[PDB]
């Protein structure tokens, strides 16, 4: 039931889904080199629970918007947004995906907030592996409910929960 | 050995010989003998056809003959059977008001994809084809890309207050009908080259 | 020079009284989209008073677009930290630990202090 | 024609033709700094240097192609490794003393020595050997440095490569030799002993300099001259319309400049146009008011019209007025027209309609001026239409219009040699005052207002006036085809209207009406003109009006509904108005106008912030919809059509339209409302002491009336209450105080007082 | 030599005259224009005492009547120069050690450039 | 023309600042023609068909793709071939889909 | 191509497009609602595009929470579109001032303009 209405509860679940977060990847072009390379023998994302990795969307809860998203591969990764359970997140790596990063042209989404609800932003080209351990780690303390942003709010454990489907 | 006999050919019929000082060749058929040029170009033992290569010169500073045209690359490789490793060029000129193209995908099956391509992002249609399919476009992405008139489709940069940027008018680099900051564009920035 | 275009500056006249840059001519106002940024080194590399030179922090993940337009005061090398660290540390009370160390810092960042290798 | 051959290519070229022109026309390039379009050629920077052969026999040294006529049959040398070297050495010898500035420069990317530099500069020298840039390693010069000249223009005499072409426009364009070098040698120097910069023309050389010397100083230190924003317009102050560019960033106006289009202006704008623009960016008027509480408040648009919906629902279409203001667009004018043709009413107007129309009389083109003989002019171009003096400069030196060249206006005429004489028998001149150009009219004498209808009588033939208007009778008649031009003055007084078009109709000629507004002849084109009733722009007549402009005081005074669509908020506005709305400038608006010549002219919109304005188009057709009438206009394309077909033809084109038809009204004779180059809402910045008001009077006048030289006084006109620094004048006749008309009500003859 | 140290040195001394006459006759000083080969080192280094360059001295109307310069860093021929605007003036100062400031072989005392500048001020300008 | 000037004389010389300026505002002209030269990546030839029109921007440029036409090759190599297999045959393939796409 | 609303209207704006919209079938039409600044939604102002292909539809800036009742107006309208079984929707970003001379502009160029540069989006940020 959410997580939530137990002061123990609430933090215990959200200890859980925090740590054992488990990436989905969505390998686009050359950020997602750079988030496979997160996971080899010198600087492996293999530690804070993310070793096993859900290829399949029903099983997974983080999707990281991995490289420069052409819109003919906008509507698919959609759904594979959809097709997630529901408690999922979702980062957005790179500049091409969060923003339109240097291609400013009629074939790239210019910010991927349009088709998929952001967690947490990672610029770079690519964003060098150890951003993407920082960025994961905003995640985790950012579902704890332990994230702040420049303007002095505390920020929603779970995007994607404020959002009316269709 | 087998390019000089292909420039004794053509040149025996009249058709311009293209040639940059660099060692790139250029040779243009007309669009009747086109096909059967080529045709005779593959027997006369061209293994490889690497480009097919479109063009819009709607925007250039000096006239063309036309808007449109199809550059193929015939090679015979020289590790091969017999191979001169003579490579060259065909351009074939295409009307703005008639995007039309025999295929040579017959011949080589690699002008299916390519040759779809130049479909895709110009609106040249290959006569012949087996596949005219969109490559590369979205399906439901309305025109051809690279022709100069559809718009390369930009969107605004972003900062903190009200402050933004259209980089088409934030651009100092001149294209080629640009007249330039100052009243015009003369010597080096009209076209310069080292002599080696 | 910027292939993204990321680049913002307002200038103004210099107070004679209390100058800010060398010449008559300083900048007011200087942001960069970290998420247009694509890190070439071409404002570097333009840059004739060597103002403007790449640094070494990558920890900058943040939550909000509007928020990841790093300023001038936001990149200063006095500065010490990112953003949202620079942010944790002050909603933390705890101080800042840049998590990466060089061999040495270049002579072009004279003033950029950092840990070097562990010479501390 | 003349045969000329340029390194390969053999182009036919009238004679009087310069080798410059001629080697451009063959499409070859050559550096070009001391020379410029519309400029005297003198030799001076020594870079069109070219070869030349006249049979092969080449001269023996290189010839300056700024000052050189062609022959027949002579051939072009600019590609041979001796000119490029040549060229070389030149530009080192003149980035010699350079303040190595260009970062810091405020003309950056548009500066003509960088480009001429990176294109001529460092020949291949005859190898991956190392190059040296550089071989003057000496002290360099150094003098002052951001040198104020005036409130708009900064001098930076380290950036002056010494050219000649602001002390040379100065001589020749205005007539105003405000500039000239000091010194000598390596020590020249640019310095004024008129600091002011007493031409009103001065801004023109802010474009010239081929370096960063003189720049704008309202415009300082904004962008560089790549990241602004250009978007070429035309300038709606007064009727001649010169072509500008609006430079535009991050929604501020940044700077303002010159857009070439000979037709009409050539290169040039005048300080009212160009340094005038610091009102638009700074305080405007962003949402719209509704009056509740006897009070102004933001509205929704909806709200809005909801109050417009019922304060006009019991309104009878013969008491609504439609009063535009002078910038009013030929789409504007022509749906105001066609919904008072559905709505009956008598009394619609605009901001500078005159007694009698511009249209009674022909237009000329400027060229045809020109062409011309003689111009009898009535009233004050520098102030009325400024840069027809600019073309009275040329008129009178007996310059002409160019040959036309492959690349447009020709970089070189041998026509204009330096020091032309300025000849006083090609124009005669009278005006209430003495203008500037009286030094250049031999025909010329001081009247006070109201009496050029007897000057016009007296050139008629029916009574005898002074010498002076007997010799500009004498050559008025001798003249084979004359211009009449005829200010803001006469154009509000009917009689000498009436005269004055009877005088140019009997003799066939052309007029040059200086109109108080720059779309009225559009307006009139399109109809816009009170009926019967005929309550003016100010008349109190209606009884609901909508204005878009703003009125004298006793205007507003009695109606029932006022909405006004204004840009400024203004405390005229809120003590009588119910309903103010914001609309835009002519700078962020598109649409077409009609020029003092009759040529339609274009506005594109420039990306500046609006706020939630709309234009009158759009107003007009939402408030038809609280009287019934639907209206036919809401977009540019629909106006498009319907103009159309009213028959006005596409942009450049002249509009032909005569007029048959005289409003009189007396005018009560107290102040003179002079005619005025700087307009009212242009007094924000550094045009506030510039633009400021003016009240002429004759020492004896000022001493039985008390008015010190240098006073700020109070004065009450029906168009508001103004204070005015008081100047005493020898010029102005006793029993006359000339108010300075700060706007496009010139001309006026008024009551008023002096308030303590 | 190394006598080009005390030169840029000497130079401070010089804006310390000129800015106290500014302070004196109460007539405006202005910074004119600093070091280029100061601005534009990067990362390289600098070791002057100072960066300033140009400096004049302004009537109320804007126009200088005393120009003084400083031959750059890395210029040949060093020297420092002086100039009025208008009256064709020009002086080449150099500095002889153990003497002082010489104009040539003259010395340039305070005093010298005082006087010198109070007659440009009554004779130069305008307001 | 081709080179901007060495960072250190940019404080002695003027066509050092200005040739600074120019090239990295602006940037050079190259003169007007076409021209296309090959080289071997590790997945085989590669070349830009360059189109200059003389403007500081290129005016057109055509990239041939080794990835995007070794591709043509998918249902011919791995017809009869297993179902699995047809990943080992694409992986074998070695597609870079940056260069397909492009 | 018909023009319908008004800018700054937002309900008189929705009840037009209401009127104007009938049974329309939009299964194969696309939805561009054009705005500026991508991230900050909370004060945004929109304008619509409707691109049937065989005829097509304007609406001037006069939705989102930047109006009085923009934000509720624009989530009616939203719904509206998705009734009728739109699956196609995009979003255009241009600058400000691009905003009003966008729907001067011949329909051509227009729409052109705007399907090349068109975002795909979730309708979630709008509803
Ligand atoms: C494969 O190469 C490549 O991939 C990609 C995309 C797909 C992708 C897949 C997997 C399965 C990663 C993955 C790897 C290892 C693990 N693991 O758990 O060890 C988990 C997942 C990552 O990027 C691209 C774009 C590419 O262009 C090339 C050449
Ligand atoms: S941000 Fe850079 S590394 Fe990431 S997808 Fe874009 S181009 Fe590739
Ligand atoms: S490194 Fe500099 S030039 Fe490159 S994208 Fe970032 S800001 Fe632009
Ligand atoms: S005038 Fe031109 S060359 Fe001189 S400093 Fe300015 S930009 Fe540089
Ligand atoms: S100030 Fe400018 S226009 Fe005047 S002479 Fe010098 S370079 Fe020429
Ligand atoms: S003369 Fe008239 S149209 Fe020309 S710039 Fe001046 S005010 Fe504008
Ligand atoms: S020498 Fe200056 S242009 Fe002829």
């Amino acid at each position: 039931r959410e997580g939530i209405l137990f002061t123990t509860l609430e933090k215990l679940v959200a200890w859980g889904r925090s740590n054992s977060l488990w990436p989905a990847t969505f390998g686009l072009a050359c950020c997602a080199i750079e988030m496979m390379a997160s996971t080899d023998a010198r600087n492996d994302l293999a530690r804070f629970g993310s070793e096993v990795f859900r290829a399949s969307p029903r099983q997974a809860d983080v999707m990281i918007v991995a490289g420069r998203l052409s819109k003919k591969m906008a509507p698919v990764m959609r759904r594979v947004w959809e097709q997630m359970p529901d408690p999922k997140w979702v980062i957005s790596m790179g500049a091409c995906a969060s923003s339109g990063g240097m291609f400013n042209n009629y074939a790239i989404v210019q910010n991927v907030d349009s088709v998929v609800p952001v967690d947490v932003y990672v610029p770079g080209c690519p964003p060098r592996p150890e951003a993407l351990i920082y960025a994961v780690m905003q995640l985790q303390k950012k579902v704890r409910g332990q994230a702040y942003n420049e303007r002095g709010e505390r920020l929603p454990p779970v995007a994607a929960w404020k959002r009316t489907r269709g | 050995m087998r390019l000089e006999r292909v420039l004794e050919e053509a040149r025996a019929k009249g058709y311009p010989i293209e040639d940059n000082g660099l060692g790139n060749l250029w040779v243009v058929l007309p669009r009747e003998r086109f096909k059967e040029e080529m045709a005779h170009y593959k027997a006369m033992g061209f293994n490889f056809l690497a480009d097919i290569v479109g063009l819009d010169y709607l925007t250039y500073p000096d006239p063309r003959p036309e808007r449109f045209a199809v550059v193929y690359e015939l090679v015979s490789l020289p590790g091969w059977k017999d191979g001169d490793g003579s490579r060259f060029f065909v351009r074939v000129y295409v009307p703005e008001e008639d995007p039309r193209l025999p295929t040579v995908t017959d011949l080589w099956g690699s002008a299916n994809f390519l040759e779809r391509e130049v479909y895709d992002l110009f609106g040249i249609v290959f006569e012949g084809h087996p596949d005219l399919r969109k490559i590369l476009t979205p399906e439901d992405l309305e025109g051809h890309p690279l022709r100069k008139d559809y718009p390369l489709g930009e969107t605004p940069t972003l900062f903190r207050e009200g402050r933004y940027i259209i980089p088409a008018e934030f651009r100092a680099a001149l294209t080629g009908k640009d007249p330039g900051l100052t009243f015009y564009k003369g010597g080096s920035r009209k076209g310069y080259r080292s002599l080696w | 020079a910027c292939p993204a275009y990321a680049i913002y500056v307002e200038p103004a006249e210099n107070d004679p009284e209390n100058p800010v840059s060398a010449g008559e001519r300083y900048a007011k106002v200087y942001e960069i989209n970290m998420l247009r940024c694509i890190f070439c080194g071409l404002c570097e590399e333009a840059c004739p008073t060597g103002a403007i030179v790449l640094g070494y922090d990558f920890e900058m993940a943040d939550y909000e677009y509007s928020d990841l337009v790093y300023g001038k005061e936001d990149m200063l090398v006095d500065v010490v930290g990112t953003k949202p660290q620079r942010r944790e540390a002050k909603r933390t009370g705890k101080p800042v630990k840049v998590g990466y160390v060089v061999p040495y810092v270049r002579p072009e960042l004279e003033g950029f202090k950092a840990p070097t290798e562990g010479g501390k | 024609m003349v045969r000329v051959k340029v390194n390969d290519r053999i182009v036919e070229v009238p004679p009087g033709t310069s080798v410059m022109d001629a080697v451009f026309h063959a499409g070859y390039d050559v550096p070009l700094f001391c020379s410029e379009k519309h400029l005297s050629p003198i030799g001076a920077c020594r870079m069109c240097l070219v070869r030349i052969g006249l049979p092969i026999q080449w001269q023996p040294k290189l010839a300056a192609s700024c000052v050189t006529a062609v022959a027949d049959g002579m051939v072009v040398d600019t590609l041979s490794d001796v000119v490029r070297e040549a060229q070389a050495g030149m530009v080192e010898f003149t980035l010699l003393n350079h303040p190595l500035d260009c970062p810091t420069c405020d003309k950056g990317g548009a500066c003509e020595l960088q480009d001429r530099t990176v294109e001529y500069g460092l020949y291949e020298k005859y190898p991956l050997e190392l190059p040296v840039y550089t071989r003057f390693e000496f002290t360099r010069r150094h003098v002052d440095k951001h040198h104020p000249l005036s409130p708009f223009v900064i001098l930076d005499r380290e950036r002056c490569i010494h050219c000649k072409r602001c002390v040379r426009y100065f001589e020749e364009v205005p007539g105003d030799e405000v500039l000239d070098f000091i010194e000598r040698g390596v020590h020249t120097f640019i310095g004024t002993m008129d600091f002011g910069l007493p031409s009103g023309f001065s801004g023109n050389i802010t474009d010239i300099c081929p370096v960063g010397a003189l720049l704008d100083l309202t415009a300082r230190f904004r962008a560089r001259n790549w990241e602004m924003e250009e978007t070429p317009t035309t300038c709606a102050l007064c009727p001649v319309g010169c072509g500008i560019t609006a430079d535009t960033r991050s929604g501020e106006l940044l700077r303002i400049r010159a857009r070439e289009v000979p037709e009409v202006n050539e290169i040039w704008i005048c300080d009212a146009g160009r340094f005038g623009h610091e009102w638009a960016d700074q305080n405007r008027l962003k949402t719209p008011l509704v009056r509740k509480e006897g009070r102004l408040v933001e509205a929704t648009w909806e709200e809005a019209f909801l109050a417009l919906k019922e304060g006009l629902k019991e309104a009878r279409g013969e008491e609504v007025g439609l009063y535009l203001a002078h910038d009013a667009t030929l789409e504007e004018g022509l749906l105001a027209s066609e919904l008072a043709k559905a709505l009956k009413t008598p009394h619609l107007d605009f901001q500078g309609r005159t007694a009698a129309p511009a249209s009674l009389f022909p237009p000329a083109s400027l060229e045809d001026l020109l062409q011309a003989d003689f111009a009898l002019v009535l009233g004050d171009p520098t102030e009325e239409a400024p840069i027809l003096h600019l073309r009275l400069s040329e008129f009178v030196r007996d310059l002409k219009p160019p040959h036309r060249y492959n690349h447009g206006t020709p970089f070189a005429d041998l026509q204009i040699k330096e020091r032309m004489p300025r000849r006083t028998d090609k124009m005669a001149l009278f005006a209430p005052y003495r203008a500037p150009l009286m030094k250049w009219a031999a025909i010329h004498e001081v009247h006070r207002p109201g009496e050029e209808r007897e000057i016009l009588l007296a050139l008629l033939g029916d009574k005898e006036g002074s010498e002076m208007v007997a010799k500009a009778k004498e050559a008025w008649e001798k003249a084979k085809n004359p211009v009449l031009i005829l200010g803001a003055g006469v154009l509000q007084d009917t009689v000498a209207a009436e005269r004055a078009r009877l005088l140019a109709e009997r003799k066939g000629a052309k007029v040059l009406a200086m109109t108080p507004a720059a779309n009225a002849r559009g307006l009139e084109a399109m109809g816009v003109l009170p009926g019967a009733k005929g309550a003016s722009w100010d008349e109190p007549g209606a009884l609901y009006a909508y204005y878009g402009f703003v009125p004298p005081e006793e205007a507003l005074k009695g109606k029932r509904f006022v909405v006004m669509h204004l840009s400024h908020l203004h405390p005229l506005a809120e003590r009588y108005a119910h309903v103010v709305l914001p609309a835009p400038t002519f700078y962020e608006k598109r649409g077409h106008l009609v020029n003092l010549e009759g040529r339609v002219l274009p506005l594109s919109p420039a990306p500046i912030e609006n706020g939630e304005a709309e234009g009158a188009l759009q107003v007009l057709a939402l408030l038809a919809e609280a009287l019934g009438v639907r209206p036919p206009f809401r977009l540019h394309l629909e106006a498009q059509k319907a103009l159309k077909a009213r028959k006005v033809p596409e942009a450049m084109g002249r509009l032909s339209f005569r007029l048959k038809e005289l409003r009189p009204k007396e005018r009560k004779g107290a102040f003179y409302l002079r005619p005025t180059m700087w307009k009212a809402h242009q007094a924000v910045g550094k045009a506030q002491e510039a633009a400021r008001a003016e009240l002429w009077a004759h020492p004896e006048t000022a001493r039985a009336e008390a008015l010190p030289e240098g006073a700020q006084v109070a004065v009450e006109t029906p168009f508001g209450r103004v204070e005015a620094r008081v100047v005493h004048r020898e010029d102005v006749p006793k029993g006359h105080l000339y108010l300075s008309a700060l706007g496009p009500a010139a001309g006026l003859r008024v009551e008023g007082r002096v308030l303590v | 030599a190394s006598s080009e140290r005390e030169l840029y040195e000497a130079w401070v001394e010089l804006l310390s005259w000129m800015r106290e006459y500014a302070q004196a006759k109460g007539v405006r000083f202005e910074k004119e224009a600093d070091f280029p080969d100061f601005i534009y080192r990067m990362e390289r280094p600098y070791d002057l005492p100072t960066t300033i360059m140009t400096a004049s001295l302004s009537d109320g109307l804007g126009e200088p009547f005393l120009l003084a310069d400083v031959s750059p860093r890395h210029a040949k021929l060093k020297r420092i120069g002086l100039r009025l605007p208008r009256a064709h003036i020009h002086l080449h100062a150099h500095y002889e050690p153990g003497k002082g400031l010489v104009t040539g072989k003259i010395p340039l005392t305070k005093e010298r450039f005082f006087a010198l500048a109070d007659r440009a001020r009554e004779a130069l300008a305008f307001a | 023309q081709i080179t901007p000037p060495p960072r250190h004389l940019l404080e002695t010389s003027m066509e050092a600042v200005i040739y600074h300026f120019k090239h990295y505002t602006e940037g050079f002209h190259p003169p007007k023609g076409e021209v296309y030269v090959p080289t071997e990546s590790a997945r085989g030839e590669l070349g830009y068909y360059i189109v200059s029109d003389g403007g500081s921007m290129p005016y057109r440029v055509k990239v041939r793709a080794p990835s995007f036409v070794n591709l043509q090759s998918l249902p011919y190599a791995c017809k009869g071939e297993q179902v699995p297999d047809m990943v080992a045959i694409i992986a074998s393939l070695d597609p870079v889909m940056g260069d397909v796409d492009r | 191509m018909v023009r319908v609303g008004m800018r700054a209207a937002p309900r008189v704006s929705l009840e037009a497009l209401k009127a104007a919209l009938g049974g329309l079938k939009l299964s194969e039409a696309k939805v561009y609602l054009i705005t500026d600044w991508q991230d900050k939604r909370d004060q945004a102002r929109y304008a619509l595009l409707l691109h049937t292909g065989k005829k097509d539809l304007l609406v001037p800036d006069a939705f989102g929470p930047a109006f009085p009742g923009g934000e509720e107006a624009l989530s009616e309208l939203v719904g509206l579109l998705l009734a009728q079984g739109a699956r196609r929707f995009y979003e255009a970003v241009v600058s400000p001032g691009e905003m009003t001379a966008l729907l001067d502009l011949p329909p051509e160029e227009l729409l052109k303009r705007v399907m090349a540069i068109a975002n795909p989006t979730d309708p979630g940020i709008y509803l």
